[PDB]
């Protein structure tokens, strides 16, 4: 493959440019095209950043891009390296997210972090080095889930009904940090995701057994605990011997239901790109296994 | 750099495929001695719903040896469920001939080494190709009739992200999705798994794709070739 | 085609709770234009009974039956009245076919079978397929019920038609493995196609009837008494009269103020005036203009466009904030030094609407927007064109103007800027009548718009007949 | 009318453009294939105003 | 890429001889270090009497998998494989591998010849099993968990006895019952209630979201979904909500299906293509 990529700069880089570009060695930067030679405009997310179009659009563009690790900069050349599956690399988190050991990491567009400064880097003319966020899986599928629930809830609601609920949904709290999702528009892509959610939920409701349906009621008759209280409360405002006992029916239905559940899960789950096992005690870099 | 394995196959399966390259598939049976049967994409082209009448007749006219007849018999047995019985092995390297055949397949990497596909089974969503092309083997189930009819494909696409690929595959295969839900309505006592499944093959270059014929038993069947294929086998992952 | 089928199933699954029967409609160039067909965002429908009562409101009566208030503090009911109105409209599914078609061929090329009584082709530049529900409040359907159709566009503009259930059911009621509902719906097909007008005979649309509909199974009853149609016609009369009674209220107010003052008009608008002029012919031109304004006033008069932003939900709260702001106590020295700086008051320029009536060639302009500000030297008003240019019609002897300020103060101005000044009184109109006739549409979220409010929405959705559709 | 205008000229049926994702992964389409023979050089297609 | 393991306990001739039989087997360790203690070796550290199989299956997912490759002395050397390279691994699970199987790791269910015990600690290694057998074992365990509230009936006792028994190529064994002392362990209980809760929430929410999305584009798929829902409601017929509560139901549905991602998915770890005649060991390509 094109194991190395040359990025050439058209703007002459000052002393400060070369310095700050050197400090960024091992940062994860994406390229759209996977070519041996590219120009600095194609580097990063700045080619696509567009706040009138939503967060989901930039998410869709990013999840299809090719990701690279920055290496030594020389005169007007930056030398990006593509990681390969199963090997071990040192990666840099320019994002404000905390990494704990053993985390599985995903790539997402940046979110709004409180201070609003966000450290603009390499503003050459009116180009800018907009790097993505390398986020651990829990926060990644939390943002994907909240974004889907905003799309699914706020349809056919007016702005007055919507306002407080989506204000509460946009804010995510993760490891004592606080982030906000920038532009959650109701895209065409988001409507496709919502349609897949509806079909998968219909198949869950249709093909579920009677055991899988009625377990909770029987446990509530048998048992009482805080978890069961919460589960009952979710069903409350809408709220016997089996007449068929069929292990083959149960196996057929369950092997189909797991398929539908994986379909519904893929709307929330992102692709793991790195897995960490060593974290610098200042949380500025990690040792990672590259995955794809 | 390439990793190879050795397999033994009966002459009946080899009769059409004995050429120095092919995609090899292990197929499962509900039996004791012949549990697993090594099959090529040509043989599945018989059972596929997408292959044209002339080519299906050609392949049936070849695969009359008893081994292929038993292979197809076991292929049809359990409907809605083709892909569960199949595990995919690597692309084939040069072969040793005999009443018991020995052929070595490369399961990873690369070191001509081409991948051969029939013309009918090859589809491309995009009419222009990116410099790096990813190859997939996908199976889609049509529930329109009483029996399930499988459609077998080999796809080359610039998309490697799975969610984007499955979005576009759902966009193309919407009629089969409606057939799947309709099947759930009209035959409630039968429980299908999924609309279709996708498996990842390796990556190829867009300018190395060529269309040609591959003659056996003096019958000209048309073939697409990925000239310098590199093998990276993934899982059969299901989409609805 | 699919919208009719889905909507039939949807109204069946909801029938016990709602008792709304599914009415399948097709619209073409006889009801809407091509741009309006391509850019249509919502279709909403409303049910009103033989007594003029909407089915979203309380079955016996409402607190909106009381007269209006004239108070900006009340804003004709505020948020609660607005919410009672919004609850009254129900949203319908719709699909646009934006390229020219012939309807029967389109239905046959789909899965449907068509066995009409006479095979007359109907051809249409574009088609909108939508399903409305008319409410049989029991297993009984009256001919005096009327149904309202509303078409809405992305800027929030709407268009209302209304037709009574007698027109729709004039013929349809006067005569009265396993299978899937979809296949038998297509196979059973269509056998009726009827053209229906609205009450005022402005717009024609076609009704499509299917033999597989759950409508057929119910064997519910239909009736039309004479007295019920009479009362429904009277309610309709009261409905359309709402803008004209306001116009007459303003006219009587002008004449009452003119009687009270004795014909002495003080100057309220800046214009250098001469004594050596035949001001009597100006009075005669004023007579002709005030007759002609009544001759040509309409729904798009300045008075309706002035009351319409008052009916918006924010209006009452904002008015109360303004009342607090203008009557706030003078700040103490501590607040000026240490505390925050005071709110900026009202901007020097206000937005008004006017009716400009020229006599020489009889013409009246109605929905005219002007910007108004008081000049510093003398506190008279300067009326400017919304591009910032001084309006010249104060200097033309053959034109008079009626302005209505955003707080429902009206001026009637003669050449020279001598004006009659009084307030528009809403007390002749019940709160519900104004509120239902003229409340602005507020949008629910849909495709291609931000979840956050106030954002600059991106390229607006469109279905294109001129381009190969994108997917 | 569209099909009649297609036939009067030598033009072909309309085509969808590339998606933003696909135009990001690919760098062109070139819908005019090469002619069977090229005696003179490159086609200098005239633009008409 | 070797990891050193040291024994804080007195080894003996039989312990080292027992340990040298495992000189290619798969041993998982909690996290990557260069020098670890034997306590971290194997799955024993995670075993308790209140959580059980589902908890182990979750924990075994994010361990690091390693192959034993020497015993130099009082220390054990472990080699962590890298993706794509070919390695020799020992079969010690309940079944035999054929050429081209996709192999999965499960927490073990049967346990004598393997067991190296020292000081209440014993080396417990996962099962390396082909993917279909892992999926079927998993589904059988889950169905036995859902039958757990009506063991009062003789037919359900027979059905659980049928579920316990699984036959796979030239092998046959009984999966142990997840119900002990009439009660289901805490993690299997919460897995079962997550499955049932996601089913109920889907059946309650699907109609409203089908209506909302069909108001946008009434595609034929939505027609068929609405018909299926109506049929389901006719079957149930044999016998408004606030915005906050709607968001709570949606969020609860999604957080419940996050509980199932360990069960519903199944990682392939080794692909086998070369087998010894003994079926004791095979060479496999590593997936990670």
């Amino acid at each position: 493959m094109e194991a190395n990529i040359f990025c050439t700069f058209d703007h002459k880089l000052s002393i400060a440019d070369v310095g700050k570009l050197t400090k960024l060695v091992a940062a994860v930067v994406p390229i759209p095209q996977r070519l041996h030679l590219i120009k600095h405009y194609q580097l990063g997310l700045h080619q696509f950043v567009d706040h009138t179009r939503g967060y989901v659009r930039l998410r869709g563009l990013l999840r299809n891009m090719t990701l690279t690790l920055m290496r030594r900069v020389e005169g007007n050349q930056i030398l990006l390296h593509v990681p390969t599956h199963g090997l071990l690399y040192t990666v840099l988190n320019t994002g404000p997210v905390t990494w704990e050991k053993g985390d599985a990491l995903c790539v997402l567009p940046p979110l709004f972090h409180g201070p609003l400064a966000r450290e603009n880097l390499l503003t050459l003319g009116q180009w800018e080095l907009v790097l993505p966020w390398i986020v651990p899986m829990p926060l990644a599928l939390e943002i994907n889930q909240r974004l889907l629930i905003m799309g699914l809830f706020s349809l056919d609601r007016s702005y007055e009904e919507v306002k407080a609920a989506v204000q509460q949904l946009q804010t995510i709290t993760f490891r004592d940090a606080t982030f906000t999702i920038p532009d959650p528009v109701i895209d065409q892509h988001l409507l496709i995701d919502m349609k897949t959610a509806c079909l998968s939920m219909s198949m869950v409701a249709n093909l579920a057994s009677e055991l899988t349906m009625t377990y909770v009621r029987k446990l509530a008759l048998e048992d009482s605990s805080m978890l069961l209280v919460k589960c009952q409360e979710l069903l409350m405002r809408l709220d016997a011997r089996p007449q068929h006992v069929s292990p083959d029916d149960e196996i057929a239905r369950l092997s189909a239901l797991f398929v539908m559940l994986r379909q519904l899960d893929d709307l929330i789950r992102e692709q793991v790109v790195f897995t960490v096992c060593d974290v610098s005690p200042d949380n500025k870099s990690a040792t990672c296994i590259f995955k794809g | 750099q390439a990793l190879t394995a050795r397999f033994f196959v009966p002459e009946g399966l080899v009769e059409f495929e004995a050429q120095p390259g092919a995609l090899l598939i292990r197929m499962e049976t509900g039996c004791d001695s012949p549990r697993h049967l090594y099959i090529s994409l040509y043989l599945l082209g018989i059972r596929a719903s997408n292959v044209s009448a002339s080519t299906r007749c050609l392949l049936e006219s070849v695969y009359t040896a008893s081994a292929a007849r038993a292979a197809l018999q076991w292929l049809d047995l359990g409907p809605h469920l083709l892909h569960r019985r199949l595990e995919t092995l690597g692309c084939v390297k040069t072969v040793s001939l005999g009443i018991t055949s020995l052929l070595t397949c490369v399961m990873r990497g690369y070191l001509v080494f081409a991948l051969m596909i029939p013309k009918d089974m090859y589809l491309t969503w995009e009419e222009t190709r990116g410099r790096l092309q990813y190859v997939y083997l996908i199976i889609v189930y049509d529930y329109d009739g009483p029996e399930t009819r499988p459609g077998i494909y080999v796809l080359t696409s610039s998309i490697a992200h799975w969610q984007t690929l499955v979005d576009v595959a759902r966009g193309k295969f919407a009629r089969e999705r409606c057939s799947f839900v309709n099947r759930r309505i009209t035959r409630p006592r039968q429980i299908p798994l999924c609309t279709g499944v996708i498996q990842k093959l390796g990556w190829c270059l867009a300018d190395d794709i060529h269309t040609s014929f591959l003659v056996h038993k003096e019958l000209k069947l048309s073939v697409v070739r990925l000239d310098n294929f590199s093998v990276e086998l993934g899982d059969f992952r299901e989409f609805v | 085609m699919e919208t009719h089928l889905y909507s039939d199933l949807a109204f069946e699954a909801r029938f016990a709770d709602d008792e709304q029967l599914p009415l399948h409609l097709v619209l073409d160039q006889e009801v809407l234009s091509n741009e309006e067909a391509e850019t249509l965002r919502y279709v909403y429908y409303r049910n009103v009974d033989s007594a003029g009562r909407s089915t979203g409101r309380a079955p016996g009566g409402d607190e909106d039956d009381a007269p209006a208030s004239d108070d900006a503090e009340d804003a004709v009911g505020g948020d609660r009245a607005f919410d009672r109105e919004r609850r009254t409209w129900q949203r319908a599914c719709f699909r646009v076919l934006p390229r020219p078609l012939e309807l029967l061929d389109y239905l046959r090329q789909s899965g449907l079978t068509v066995t009409l009584e006479k095979e007359q082709r109907v051809r249409m530049f574009y088609a909108v397929f939508t399903t409305l529900g008319l409410r049989c409040p029991d297993n009984r359907l009256s001919g005096a019920q009327t149904l309202h159709l509303r078409l809405v566009w992305p800027d929030g503009s709407y268009r209302d038609w209304e037709f009574l259930a007698r027109d729709l059911l004039r013929e349809e009621m006067e005569a009265n493995d396993e299978v899937a509902r979809t296949d038998e719906w297509k196979g059973a097909g269509v056998s009726r196609l009827r053209e229906v007008w609205d009450v005022q005979h402005r717009v024609r649309l076609r009704v499509l009837w299917y033999v597989n509909s759950f409508w057929r199974s119910r064997e519910l009853s239909y009736d039309d008494h004479e007295v019920e149609l009479y009362r429904a016609l009277d309610a309709y009369r009261a409905r359309i009269a709402v803008e004209y009674v306001l116009i007459r209220a303003v006219r009587d107010e002008i004449y009452a103020v003119l009687r009270r003052d004795g014909g002495a008009l003080p100057q309220r608008f800046a214009c250098h005036v001469s004594r050596n002029m035949s001001w009597r012919v100006v009075w005669e031109l004023c007579r002709h203009a005030l007759a002609l304004w009544m001759d040509w006033a309409d729904v798009r008069s300045c008075i309706i466009k002035a009351l319409t932003p008052r009916l918006s939900r924010g209006a009452a709260a904002a008015a109360q904030r303004a009342r607090r702001q203008r009557e706030r106590s003078a700040p103490k020295p501590q607040e000026l030094l240490f505390g925050p700086r005071n709110e900026s008051g009202p901007p020097a320029e206000q937005t008004w609407y006017a009716d400009v009536v020229r006599c020489v060639r009889a013409q009246v302009d109605l929905g005219v927007e002007v910007r108004a500000a008081r000049c510093p030297r003398t506190g008279l008003w300067i009326v400017r064109d919304r591009r910032g240019r001084l309006r010249r019609w104060l200097s033309q002897p053959e034109v008079c103007v009626l302005y209505v300020t955003p707080d429902l103060d009206f001026y009637w101005v003669l050449p020279g800027g001598f004006a009659v000044s009084s307030r528009v009184t809403l007390h002749g109109l019940a709160q519900r009548a104004l509120r239902d006739r003229f409340q602005n549409f507020e949008a629910v979220l849909a495709r291609g718009m931000h979840v956050e409010a106030g954002r600059q929405e991106p390229e607006t959705p469109r279905v294109s007949g001129r381009r190969l559709p994108f997917d | 009318v569209d099909r009649w205008i297609r036939h009067a000229a030598g033009v072909e049926r309309p085509q969808l453009l590339d998606t933003e994702t696909i135009s990001m992964l690919t760098f062109g389409s070139m819908s005019e294939r090469n002619a069977a023979a090229t005696v003179h050089g490159q086609k200098a297609a005239c633009e008409l105003i």
